[PDB]
């Protein structure tokens, strides 16, 4: 059974957890190609494995700008995180290591570019382009969540598009291994549920509500709350009110009613039933959750590829030399990564 | 139309993460 899987994958995860991998490569064993993203204080990059010829993404992480930011423990939590787990749709970090400067982690490289990007240039997906991908989601965060992992930054900007269509759910930077509630305030505006903004102990229904937000901004092509400042977006997502376009299902429309529910008490996910309400719901009734596990679904939309190392689906950013300090940087902070 | 609204808005691009 489902419970099965996840009992064993659990087992899995709890031993690399508490014995995390460590300095499993070198920068100098990497050809660095091109960068793929940036954040507030790094960047990814397109990289090249030289003793075997594979591709990976490569997170790059400056250390000072890691503790300016007092993301220590958070980057502590992706690392350890992501060096645990195994799913179908996540990338688990092949290498990781660190040097004076930096810290590094190495990661399946998704060749499709960002959902964000081609969402944003087709306007919108249809229901059924919709559900594959939230499918996939589905079944992530049910893995996750049966760890005890709160994930706390799901967006089309952080799904990864694989060279089948499949998705890679990315980001970890705040993601937590947490048994009881949490409080800190996280996330991206239009994502955030109530409970974060109202400064509330908050647990896992987060993700659930997330979801609901995605569901809704790749189906109408645009988020349920937006303005053009977050303070205006928090006044609209704490309100209880939520309008959908006319060309939304009803089924659609009742899934996205249970999943953006400001009451806890009755948000799908959240409930005595669990993540079943949302599998069972009608708007999945032709989802087929074992062959969306095991890939076997033809995926409504494949990208572009001339090869290996190609990039074309991702936007191009300004490359920056990566400087090694000859003094080590924030070396306690960073000790168990 | 929303969908005019939402792309004459400033927050059609790449969302920032926030955190305190
Ligand atoms: N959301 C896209 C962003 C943004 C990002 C996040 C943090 C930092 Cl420090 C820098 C950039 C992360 C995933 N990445 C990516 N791309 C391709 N294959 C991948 N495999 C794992 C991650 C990844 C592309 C770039
Ligand atoms: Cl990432």
């Amino acid at each position: 059974s489902v419970k099965e899987f996840l009992a064993k994958a659990k087992e899995d995860f709890l031993k690399k957890w508490e014995n995390p991998a460590q300095n499993t490569a070198h920068l100098d064993q990497f050809e660095r190609i091109k960068t793929l993203g940036t954040g507030s204080f790094g960047r990814v990059m397109l990289v090249k494995h030289m003793e075997t010829g594979n591709h990976y993404a490569m997170k790059i992480l400056d250390k000072q700008k890691v503790v300016k930011l007092k993301q220590i423990e958070h980057t502590l939590n992706e690392k350890r995180i992501l060096q645990a787990v195994n799913f179908p749709f996540l990338t688990k970090l092949e290498f990781s290591f660190k040097d004076n400067s930096n810290l590094y982690m190495v990661m399946e490289y998704a060749p499709g570019g960002e959902m964000f990007s081609h969402l944003r240039r087709i306007g919108r997906f249809s229901e059924p382009h919709a559900r594959f991908y939230a499918a996939q989601i589905v079944l992530t965060f049910e893995y996750l969540h049966s760890l005890d992992l709160i994930y706390r930054d799901l967006k089309p900007e952080n799904l990864m598009i694989d060279q089948q269509g499949y998705i890679k759910v990315t980001d970890f930077g705040f993601a937590k291994r947490v048994k009881g509630r949490t409080w800190t305030l996280c996330g991206t505006p239009e994502y955030l549920a109530p409970e974060i903004i109202l400064s509330k102990g908050y647990n896992k229904a987060v993700d659930w509500w997330a979801l609901g937000v995605l569901i809704y901004e790749m189906a109408a092509g645009y988020p349920p709350f937006f303005a053009d400042q977050p303070i205006q977006i928090y006044e609209k997502i704490v309100s209880g009110k939520v309008r959908f376009p006319s060309h939304f299902s009803s089924d659609l429309k009742d899934l996205l009613r249970n999943l953006l529910q400001v009451d806890l008490t009755k948000r799908f996910g959240n409930l005595k039933n669990g993540v079943n309400d949302i599998k069972n719901h009608k708007w999945f009734a032709t989802t087929d959750w074992i062959a969306i596990y095991q890939r076997k679904v033809e995926a409504p939309f494949i990208p572009k590829f001339k090869g290996p190392g190609d990039t074309s689906n991702f936007d191009d950013y300004e490359e920056e030399e990566i400087r090694v300090s000859i003094n080590e940087k924030c070396g306690k902070e960073f000790s168990e990564f | 139309t929303t969908y005019a609204d939402f792309i004459a808005s400033g927050r059609t691009g790449r969302r920032n993460a926030i955190h305190d």
